[PDB]
């Protein structure tokens, strides 16, 4: 639950983000930092060593589209319930993954913009794109409820 | 419980924070803060508006004892006696905000030391914070 | 998520539950197992030991209270979040307290039962009950969404 | 870290189980698989309906490592040696399941043993069983 201050700094934010560099360091970080995370992607091939698995080409491109319905969820920040309909009915009832590891994932996310962004990545403004991460988490969540 | 792949990471993030310890702890509380509203009624004491003398000084504190813990990674709940008390028995801190500022801390570290926050340097820190936080969390009533 | 079914047989059971005992109980067990939780109940007055605090009088009064809301949200399985508003804004707004503990006093409720009701506290009535406690611990969390 | 102030109640609610631990696994078993659908994905090579052989079996199978783990509480990560790398390295089980199977464990204990599941107890059990769900997870590379 955003205010309209905290709305337009993330969303401004968001617009910079260059996501083909960003979105499949985030996968990658997740699969070697929570290796369990792993048993959900067996058909992605080599992800023995943490070299394999962030150099991998399918964590790559998995890893944009996963922030391209982040770039999705930046356009209806007020019904990210409705937005994110069909990705909870594939997580939840189908992947069945556990709704701890979609709040892993955000904030994972949130750690390799940190380390791309530095001080441009301000405690407000990361402040205002974890309750975006936390909504999200919530949202993919829902099928659970 | 922790590794010597994990040990060393950990001692080499630390050493590179070197001197930017103090600064990184004011950081990451005032990360933690804003990003998670609920630990403000932990430090009402506090003025917790950005620069406060308090959350520096106290940034400071917490980074010592972190620095104190990358030098005594062999025996944690030796070396964390009076603050596993604090912050256990006497404060009663909630477990789950031990997460919360462990996650500000990687937020910090990996914002400063974009180089030297390798996937597995940032599994060891994450480690690391968690191994402190149960021992932090172990001497409750 | 509670289907017909699943309402009537947990309905039914609830009958037999006097809340007084198992509210009582159930908080003190939360005191107990979790002592962080303790922070919350300074006012309380000595919650030392596990006797102390089990035998505490004050424990004894709000765990009625909590278990009145229980039941209270027994009676609106359809509408847990409208049922739950003000305490979610008393839980979140005014006390802070964090979200996962609204979850782990609903797991030790189920704990409680268990104890209390034994052969007739089935896998299948404890299931559709987990269903429960996560309703009303995600209507009590909802300020925070 | 298990607190050796823990033994005495684990030693003592555990060894009420005695012939029952095959049929308390079991129903600890079908309670996680009937609360929690996300733990059933873990098994689709069992049937897992009420009385299965398989539940039966495998519920014995957790009953039994538990059992030799309140004999071993000195050297959990040792005892748990073998399943500890089955866990995190073969089967790749996500840790908080372990809570839920915990937790699935605790309604059994309540359940069949009201008296000897105190307030005391029931803390002493969580430990322990929080202690073996962290040996299980240990492992992770
Ligand atoms: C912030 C939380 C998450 C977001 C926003 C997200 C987003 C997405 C999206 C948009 C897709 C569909 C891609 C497509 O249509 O090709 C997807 C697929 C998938 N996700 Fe997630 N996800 C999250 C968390 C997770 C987690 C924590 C896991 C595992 C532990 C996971 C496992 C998967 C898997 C296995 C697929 C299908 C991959 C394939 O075989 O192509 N997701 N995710
Ligand atoms: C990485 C984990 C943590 C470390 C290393 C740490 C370290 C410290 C240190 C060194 C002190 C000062 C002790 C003294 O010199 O008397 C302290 C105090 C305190 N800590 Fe923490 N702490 C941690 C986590 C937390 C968390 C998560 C909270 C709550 C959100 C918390 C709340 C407090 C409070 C309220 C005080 C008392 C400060 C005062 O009264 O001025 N600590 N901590
Ligand atoms: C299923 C979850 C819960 C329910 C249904 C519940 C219910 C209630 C009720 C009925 C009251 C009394 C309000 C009134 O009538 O004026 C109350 C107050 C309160 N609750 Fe809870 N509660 C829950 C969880 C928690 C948890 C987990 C904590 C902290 C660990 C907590 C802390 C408090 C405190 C400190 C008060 C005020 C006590 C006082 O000073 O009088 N609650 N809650
Ligand atoms: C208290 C914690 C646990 C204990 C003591 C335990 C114990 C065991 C034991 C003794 C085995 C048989 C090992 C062998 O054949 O060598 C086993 C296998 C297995 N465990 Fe666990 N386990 C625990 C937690 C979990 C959890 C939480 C899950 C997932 C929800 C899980 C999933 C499995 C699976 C899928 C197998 C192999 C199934 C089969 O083919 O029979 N375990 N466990």
């Amino acid at each position: 639950m955003l205010t309209a201050e905290e709305k337009a700094a993330v969303t401004a934010f968001w617009g910079k983000v260059h996501v083909d560099e960003v979105g499949g360091e985030a996968l990658g970080r997740l699969l070697v930092v929570y290796p369990w995370t792993q048993r959900f992607f067996e058909s992605f091939g080599d992800l023995s060593t943490a070299d394999a698995v962030m150099n991998n080409p399918k964590v790559k491109a998995h890893g944009k589209k996963v922030l391209d319905s982040f770039s999705n969820g930046m356009k209806h920040l007020d019904d990210l319930k409705g937005t994110f309909a069909a990705l909870s009915e594939l997580h939840c009832d189908k992947l069945h993954v556990d709704p701890e590891n979609f709040k892993l994932l955000g904030n994972v996310l949130v750690v390799v913009l940190a380390r791309h962004f530095g001080k441009e990545f301000t405690p407000v403004l990361q402040a205002d794109f974890q309750k975006v991460v936390a909504g999200v988490a919530n949202a993919l969540a829902h099928r659970y409820h | 419980v922790l590794s010597a792949a994990d040990k060393s990471n950990i001692q080499a993030a630390w050493g590179k924070v070197g001197g930017h310890a103090a600064d990184y702890g004011a950081e990451a509380l005032e990360r933690m803060f804003l990003s998670f509203p609920t630990t403000k009624t932990y430090f009402p004491h506090f003025d917790l508006s950005h620069g406060s003398a308090q959350v520096k000084g106290h940034g400071a504190k917490v980074a010592n004892a972190l620095t104190k813990a990358v030098g005594h990674l062999d025996d944690l709940p030796g070396a964390l006696s009076e603050l596993s008390d604090l912050h256990a028995h006497k404060l009663r801190v909630d477990p789950v905000n031990f997460k919360l500022l462990s996650h500000s801390l990687l937020v910090t570290l990996a914002s400063h030391l974009p180089n030297d926050f390798t996937p597995a340097v940032h599994a060891s820190l994450d480690k690391f914070l968690a191994s402190v936080s149960t021992v932090l969390t172990s001497k409750y009533r």
